[PDB]
RNA sequence: UACCUGGUUGAUCCUGCCAGUAGCAUAUGCUUGUCUCAAAGAUUAAGCCAUGCAUGUCUAAGUACGCACGGCCGGUACAGUGAAACUGCGAAUGGCUCAUUAAAUCAGUUAUGGUUCCUUUGGUCGCUCGCUCCUCUCCUACUUGGAUAACUGUGGUAAUUC
RNA sequence: CCUAUCAACUUUCGAUGGUAGUCGCCGUGCCUACCAUGGUGACCACGGGUGACGGGGAAUCAGGGUUCGAUUCCGGAGAGGGAGCCUGAGAAACGGCUACCACAUCCAAGGAAGGCAGCAGGCGCGCAAAUUACCCACUCCCGACCCGGGGAGGUAGUGACGAAAAAUAACAAUACAGGACUCUUUCGAGGCCCUGUAAUUGGAAUGAGUCCACUUUAAAUCCUUUAACGAGGAUCCAUUGGAGGGCAAGUCUGGUCGCAGCAGCCGCGGUAAUUCCAGCUCCAAUAGCGUAUAUUAAAGUUGCUGCAGUUAAAAAGCUCGUAGUUGGAUCUUGAGGGCCCGCCCCUCGGCGCCCCCUCGAUGUGUCCCGCGGGGCCCGAAGCGUUUACUUUGAAAAAAUUAGA
């Protein structure tokens, strides 16, 4: 048996990428359903108290969400375990500090501080555009946000500003070649970079050759491509970690020099 | 969780010359045991196996040349091994002594309180010395080069300076129980 | 005695309303002076009062002459009272939770589910039995 | 750590198995001072079971006519708080064990353009487009109809979460 | 996974297929009419067996391999056995229901209520496995909810599965046995480092115990922290096997005398027993060691890597021969720099040709051109007919594991 669905998650089973410990915590967070699935999503709690230790048991953090002092996309949150995902930014309002995640190229979510102005909107890849019932065209993001009337000269995998302020589509980027891109999940995790090609190939699956700012060049499949605005301009600035790849040299040999040599 | 042995048992239980070369080995770095031996014995022989796959790994391979700095930054770390030798080749020319040798016991002797290979054990795991503000109690350690420049007394050993436990309060005792009568 | 309060990892934290902090405290030769003391002399440094500090962690240094413990100061006792676990609270008695306790809960819960209505009624068919 | 060594005979060289030998996993014998970590009713009866307990739930906010408690504050419906009960949701999850099953289960790789999906998140919330306005007469919109709990009272049952 | 001492199998109660319908959340012989006669096997089907849950993973192996996987995580399956069902988006649910069957319980004899392969516990079973404890504070789950409930889960207790650290004394003195050094012809003596063995010591130390205090934690325990205490000795006092061979260590001493026993194996013991039975001494490992048993290594005694078959265990009486396995030869691709590069016996890019906004002669538009969108079409390239192979990418659980 299994009559129905699981409403919980143990850890030590959960995803690698979200930075929880091994065993010495039996269970998991689990991200609450939502407009994200939920191996790519952050529970609130773990960005809250892990990252920005705001609390040391459970119970302080139920007592932080019931204070609504946390809008997430701009609107007022108060789940525990908030399934947010890329490019979804929280905003705390009795700070003034704007956090939007995006993946480092090491593969750890990145506590990645926005200025209000960038806090506004966030682009988003349109998923599927929807002739919709009768006859009213919609636009449909990856966050699962069905916008109506949308500009009507758009195609698919085209990114879009939404507004957070107000909704709706405020204007749009057109896909073409060379637009950047970060390249999400897989063995590609958290590298940015152009396009260069995309090739396709009829029936399932189509590569898309992405060559990244070194000048390391690869391929991965589109699904696993997102794009992020227009080719050599940036709407949100690199995460730490470079964002774009390291070497495990480089690595240990920055990770030995910042350390004792601050304070 | 998990767990694994510090030791190796070899495939032949009594080999009469081996015994006898272990048994050397105890008394020329006072270990406790062939359990002691046989725990160097596995250690080494892992390096030389590391080594030995590194070496046989293409040259210029990242794999290669990140683990085999990383196996000399180590054995350098705690002066098993010098940085102007420094490949592969010669980590494999390191026996059991070269460990024996950096370990916490034979520092204590070298310098400091010590008269014996004997006497160095027993100031350790009495609590004699720390290893700069910490007290060690573990003889069989291996201190690394910089820690060996702050190997001294400790203050909760009273000679060499320290608060009056009950060791030295009975010495006095023997002046003041043992010849006070009372 | 000689002891000196050094704070690492210190956080204005505005949304709770506290200065959390870690709290290193340095001995001669014999870890920990106590949590009251601890309380008592943090709060003449942030000038909150000891009532609205509270204190918890605690894990001596092998060989002594070391603390490693945490604190947190509330700038309002409200402050405090709303953030709340009960096990710090606990931790120096001004509150403890719930001492009924437990199975005398499970018994009363076992009760109710006799009957439809008439609370009172079942109170006292937990109380008759004490065995 | 890439190993062997003992036994066919008068003696010897082979074929050969046997025994020794180290690992390990339970059992068992004997002994055992201090420090940390913890596997543990699988084998054999997925045998049988006393007793106790393992899932319940309320926000200023669906619904208060408690025998309540407390008020001055009372009418239009009036209380602050609230056992209970109705309502809605969980109860399919959790935990346990591996008996069953041999391309079955299952793993990895694919599919649903063959279909269902509470909830959450985002859109979708006046209209009969005037029955060529019964909906200006279909004129109940300043809002329709009538019954159960808890409750009160009488009770039945050798024994029932009756 | 094993099996041929299982070789033909599947449908009369559909076996495979066509067509049409009933039905189902939905595909479908799912079911049914009619109509076909299929489908499957020596490349092991079919049938039988199975302490046969599957994976991630685990143990040992030079490498090759071999063995293990109920068991902290993931999927599936079942909750005494069967069958049926209700609620709900999701259940054919045992801390829901209904029937029967096997089990058990209450009974006033009419009736009534039940399912520990949940947590503890008990009985039975065995070679084998713990508290009828405390708590929702942590970690998370559920709800109308910060607030409550949780044998989820945490916490202690039991715990030589097994793992980690490594104590039970260390240093002088003297009395001796000794060696570098010195003196002496040597003998001998002095001499430093000590090792043991006396006699006891001398300071000097430490927790095993003991214990205010501080700490721990849900509240506690223990640890890690410490006033005051705790080592001259046959002690604050370590064990378990072996000493004929393999096999490390008794040409032991007493006792027995083929007796009792020893002995995996080889063999001892029948009177001068280095194997026994005690003592003594010594050895090996050392808070552990012995023993039984499964499995692995050694074992090239299962031989892929890597076996043997004249005579040691082993070529069918002989030949034909199908499956199966294996198979002859034979086709073209000069420069630059001190090898390296492209070549030879139309969806793109673009040599060009023709078109359009046109790019320079020009500003619906040419004659340098397809450069941006085109078409056609060469060096290039699908080129000619396929691959296996190999090579680079993606997709590719966490823990484990190697390893930073």
């Amino acid at each position: 048996m299994a009559r129905g669905p699981k409403k919980h998650l143990k850890r030590v089973a959960a995803p690698k990428h979200w930075m929880l410990d091994k065993l010495t915590s039996v269970f998991a967070p689990r991200p609450s359903t939502g407009p994200h699935k939920l191996r790519e999503c952050l529970p609130l709690i773990i960005f809250l108290r892990n990252k920005l230790k705001y609390a040391l048991t459970g119970d302080e953090v139920k007592k932080i969400c019931m204070q609504r002092f946390i809008k997430i996309d701009g609107k007022v949150r108060a789940d525990i375990t908030y399934p947010a995902g890329f490019m979804d930014v929280i905003s705390i309002d009795k700070t003034g500090e704007n956090f939007r995640l995006i993946y480092d190229t090491k593969g750890r979510f990145a506590v990645h501080r926005i200025t209000p102005e960038e806090a506004k909107y966030k682009l988003c890849k349109v998923r599927k555009i929807f002739v919709g019932t009768k006859g009213i065209p919609h636009l449909v993001t990856h966050d699962a946000r069905t916008i109506r009337y949308p500009d009507p000269l758009i195609k698919m995998n085209d990114t879009i500003q939404i507004d957070l302020e107000t909704g709706k589509i405020t204007d749009f980027i057109k896909f073409d070649t060379g637009n950047l891109c970060m390249v999400t999940g897989g063995a590609n995790l958290g590298r940015i970079g152009v396009i260069t090609n995309r090739e396709r190939h009829p029936g399932s699956f189509d590569v898309v050759h992405v060559k990244d700012a070194n000048g390391n060049s690869f391929a991965t499949r589109l699904s696993n491509i997102f794009v992020i605005g227009k080719g050599n301009k940036p709407w949100i600035s690199l995460p730490r970690g470079k964002g774009i790849r390291l070497t495990i040299a480089e690595e240990r040999d920055k990770r030995l020099a910042a350390k004792q040599s601050s304070g | 969780w998990v767990c694994r042995k510090t030791y190796v048992t070899p495939r032949r239980p009594f080999e009469k010359s081996r015994l006898d070369q272990e048994l050397k080995l105890i008394g020329e770095y006072g270990l406790r045991n062939k359990r002691e031996v046989w725990r160097v014995k596995f250690t080494l022989a892992k390096i030389r196996k590391a080594a030995r796959e590194l070496l046989t790994l293409d040259e210029k391979d990242p794999r290669r040349l990140f683990e085999g700095n990383a196996l000399l930054r180590r054995l350098v770390r705690i002066g098993v091994l010098d940085e102007g030798k420094m490949k592969l080749d010669y980590i494999l020319g390191l026996k059991i002594e070269d460990f024996l040798e950096r370990r916490l016991q034979t520092q204590v002797f070298k310098l400091g309180l010590a008269k014996s290979i004997h006497h160095a054990r027993v100031l350790i795991r009495q609590r004699h010395i720390r290893v700069r503000k910490q007290v060690v109690n573990i003889p069989s350690f291996i201190v690394r080069l910089d820690s060996q420049k702050h190997i001294d007394f400790s203050l909760r050993s009273p000679y060499g300076g320290g608060r009056p436990g009950r060791v030295k309060r009975k010495n006095a005792k023997k002046g003041q129980g043992g010849a006070g009568a009372g | 005695d000689t002891v000196t309060i050094r704070t690492r990892k210190f956080m204005t934290n505005r949304l709770l309303q506290r200065k959390q902090m870690v709290i290193d405290v340095l001995h001669p030769g014999k870890a920990t002076v106590p949590k009251t003391e601890i309380q008592e002399k943090l709060a003449k440094m942030y000038k909150t009062t000891p009532d609205v500090i509270f204190v918890f962690g605690f894990r001596t240094h092998f060989g002594g002459g070391k603390t490693t413990g945490f604190g947190m100061i509330y700038d309002s006792l409200d402050y405090a009272k709303k953030n709340e676990p009960k096990h710090r609270l606990a931790r120096h008695g001004l509150y403890e939770k719930k001492k009924t306790s437990r199975k005398q809960r499970k018994e009363r819960k076992n009760r109710m589910k006799k009957v439809r209505g008439t609370a009172k009624a079942n109170v006292g068919a937990g109380k008759k039995p004490k065995e």
